[PDB]
């Protein structure tokens, strides 16, 4: 039974407990106040706590201050005993969505009182007020829950429902734009033969997505591209028939069938080339590429590219400068060759070519943060050495 | 760097472990010797019996493209014996600039690259065993079996060596 | 009867080995902190030197 | 990155050692490590240096003691420390004047002039008993205080010579 131990989230890095206890001072008993800078570099989690030697006082705090303005954004001040249980059991924040984008934590909070004491109440409330029309509001429990899933289910609010029924994903007061009757990505299908209508579209693609717009694209030119447009229900259908009807077969012929004009609601294609970029970034060699700094001027791509052409199939010799103007150090030849890039680590490392020594490591904006952290590592050092040189210097 | 039974020095890699260098510096002995920064300083002996022959000449190699530089001769100080110069040590924060010192003590500040800076430091006083340094660089210690310390600098610290956390300071 | 001397780097303290057995530690100017052994026997030491964390 | 001291000197010497240096600014108190890492065969210049203090603030209160006064015809550089995601940190480019006026130094022309733009490298030939060689380099972090500079005033009328492009 702690007195109050309590959830402040949605926060911003103004908030000190300095800021917090000259809020909750007035209040009354001022126990402690446990600031959730998480210990990566002092970030806040979304959130602290602020526990109080009062249980009534601590009442107090959350019911005057819930989504009030603390240093100019809007304080979520809830319960937070059984979320560690909703930590580890995965519940807690449920998704009572199509919020309203004009109301907050604080007007929904003393509206749906009646409802509950929202021990898990946000809406999407980022960007210092502004809500996207949804969020995680979710009650003291199930019984609370359900009870406003039973009572309010499809009510009216500022001309708005609500839906908790499904787990409904992001951008849902704009779902009815998304859902709005002339725009849609369509699906080309490549290289179609003429045999191939308007009738023909929508024979086989009306059940994998209903069909009214079977249009047998012409281009410009007169011709078919063989790239026809099929225009589905909704861009679900648009993912069924990319990575179902993939190379299939309409009547006899092929069905590459691509994202004709993505609207983006479903997202990520191709992102695992980020990733494949992650194989050549940041690890960028794979012991086959030169990091080569600090060249000369005159050495350009042809200097570089003659100084490694010994050093194996040179496949990318390039050098970033000020806007194809001046570098300012560096370049790269991705080889074809490891063991010419081992000859290099011997040679080109440690290598004047023109009057300036080459300088060779592997290429990465990764870990420049920890080498800043090894910046912090050496600065508290002579900090702390300072310190007993201070102390002990008397 | 080994510094070796006859003056001199075979140098290898840790790493590689290939033989590439053997330097010879004395003939007969390697006795004062730092490497700091690509350089490296010598002095032993090279004369087998009738001697007093530690040799009058600061011996100076680099790491850099294996050459001898210009050995730095050391003067026979104050005495008329040989020069002797038996401590030859780099300083901490200047890894080229070293400190030279004979047997009884005619220890010079002194330049890797110009050996006409020099400041010629007399020691009016006894013959030392040994002597050390200063990561504070102003910190002269001559050491003897005598246990009595001096240091000659300007009085820029009142401090003594370089730092101050000790984990038992002044009271267990 | 001193042999053997090294420093510390992060106190004022100096580590000397005389030719009895032992290794010692020392305040500034004229005062002694420690005097421990390591060594097995006979003299005490042929050298000493300094590290990151302590004295060999 | 670089919070501690990082001071970086370039346009270096071959021959010229860190003796006379460390001789010079002796009495500051925190004088780290002062080292010019190297290549294998290279007895000339080469272009970095690291007269490393502890914190940035020693670097800076180097400066606000005494600094850019002429010893040896070489005046201590400032940490930059800006590698292959800087192509034009200190690349993005100069105002490169013909015509200078013939007084212009470097500390009274940051001076009077950190009004408008923050100059990075005034590379400012200077020469010969204070005289500005009509040709200088006056260089920023951008060229967007290059042109708040030159629309403000592209050099004025003190004795006369306004200056270029």
């Amino acid at each position: 039974n702690s007195s109050a131990s309590l959830y402040v989230g949605d926060l911003e890095p103004s908030v000190s407990e300095a800021h917090l206890y000259d809020i909750f001072s007035p209040i009354g008993s001022v126990s402690s106040i446990r600031v959730c800078r998480d210990a990566i570099t002092k970030t806040s989690l979304g959130y602290a706590y602020v526990n109080f030697n009062d249980h009534e006082a601590g009442r107090k705090a959350i019911e005057q201050l819930n989504y009030t303005p603390i240093k100019g954004r809007l304080c979520r001040i809830m319960w937070s005993q059984r979320d560690p249980s909703l930590r580890k059991k995965g519940s807690g924040n449920i998704f009572i969505k199509n919020l309203h984008p004009d109301i907050d934590n604080k007007a929904l909070y003393d509206t749906f009182s009646v409802f509950g004491d929202i021990l898990s109440s946000k809406i999407a409330t980022d960007e210092n007020g502004k809500s996207k029309g949804f969020g995680f509001v979710h009650f003291e429990e199930e019984g609370a829950a359900k009870e406003a899933i039973d009572a309010l289910n499809g009510m009216l609010l500022n001309g708005q429902e609500i839906y908790v029924a499904p787990h409904l994903s992001r951008k849902e007061r704009d779902s009815q734009l998304e859902e709005t009757k002339a725009h849609y990505t369509n699906l080309y299908v490549k290289n179609i033969n003429s045999e191939t209508t308007d009738e023909q579209f929508q024979e086989l693609f009306a059940k994998f997505g209903p069909i009214v717009s079977a249009s047998l694209e012409k281009d410009a030119d007169g011709k078919l591209k063989g790239f026809g447009f099929v225009n589905y229900e909704k861009h679900e259908d648009a993912v069924k028939a990319v990575e179902a009807l993939n190379d299939s077969e309409l009547n006899g012929e092929k069905l590459y069938v691509g994202r004709a004009q993505k609207k983006n609601e479903r997202m990520h294609v191709l992102k695992k080339q980020y990733e494949a970029y992650r194989l050549e970034k940041m690890a960028k060699y794979q012991g086959v590429n030169l990091f080569v700094k600090n060249l000369d001027d005159s050495v350009d791509d042809e200097k570089l590219e003659e100084e490694f052409a010994p050093y194996g199939t040179i496949t990318s010799a390039k050098v970033m400068r000020t806007e194809n103007g001046k570098s300012k150090g560096f370049g790269f030849v991705c080889f074809s060759t490891p063991e010419e890039a081992t000859k290099a680590i011997t040679e080109k490392n440690q290598q004047i070519v023109a009057g300036k020594p080459l300088y060779v490591a592997i290429a990465q904006r990764k870990d420049v943060r920890r080498s800043q952290l090894a910046q912090q590592i050496q600065a508290r050092n002579q900090m702390r050495y300072q310190q007993a040189t201070a102390a002990a210097a008397a | 760097s080994i510094g070796r039974q006859t003056g001199t020095v075979d140098l290898l890699d840790p790493t590689s472990n290939r033989t590439i260098k053997s330097f010879n510096a004395h003939s007969a002995s390697i006795s004062a010797m730092d490497l700091r920064d690509n350089t490296l300083v010598t002095v032993g002996k090279s004369k087998r019996f009738y001697n007093l022959y530690a040799d009058p000449f600061v011996n100076v190699y680099d790491l850099r493209t294996m050459r001898q530089l210009p050995p730095v001769s050391f003067s026979k100080g104050t005495t008329m014996g040989s020069g002797g110069a038996d401590f030859v040590q780099l300083h901490p924060l200047l890894p080229t600039v070293m400190i030279v010192a004979s047997s009884s003590g005619s220890f010079d500040f002194i330049d890797l690259s110009n050996p006409t800076l020099r400041t010629q430091y007399v020691h009016p006083c006894q013959s030392i065993k040994k002597l050390c340094l200063s990561p504070n660089g102003d910190v002269l210690g001559i050491l003897e079996a005598d246990n009595h310390l001096d240091t000659w600098r300007r009085s820029s610290n009142n401090m003594g060596m370089f730092t101050n956390t000790p984990e038992m300071l002044a009271y267990p | 009867e001193i042999t053997a001397i090294s420093f510390d780097e992060k106190a004022n303290l100096i580590w000397s080995g005389d030719s009895y057995g032992c290794i010692s530690s020392y305040d500034p100017t004229f005062q002694l902190y420690t005097r421990y052994r390591g060594h097995i026997g006979g003299n005490s030491v042929k050298d000493i030197l300094s590290h990151r964390d302590g004295i060999l």
